[PDB]
């Protein structure tokens, strides 16, 4: 089964979502967000002293 | 053996190709025997004897 969400983008609040399918009883999952990390790409231009 | 009081409830229903449906029935009895099923429908098939 194939379930989608969103979540914002704030770090120390937790958030849950309901999953349902019939037939079957219903399902609570509960998600929270740790860290978030950006890293770039870089390059060396020169060096001075 | 008689029964007397019944109802009807049906708590989950699929119509695929196999057996995707369950039902409950309550009774009163005058006594301990035993007793046949069968449906009144055509559209409708039951597995119990």
């Amino acid at each position: 089964y194939e379930h989608v969400t969103v979540i914002p983008n704030t770090v120390g609040v937790p958030y849950k979502t309901l999953v349902n399918r019939p037939g079957y009883s219903p399902m609570v999952l509960e998600m929270e967000l740790q860290s978030v990390t950006l890293e770039p790409t870089l390059s060396l231009d020169y060096i001075t002293c | 053996p008689s029964v007397t009081d019944m109802s009807c409830e049906v708590p989950a229903c699929t119509h695929s190709s196999d057996f995707g449906g369950v039902a409950i029935i309550k009774y009163t009895a005058s006594k301990k025997g035993k007793c046949a099923v069968h449906s009144m429908t055509n559209a409708v098939t039951i597995r119990e004897a």
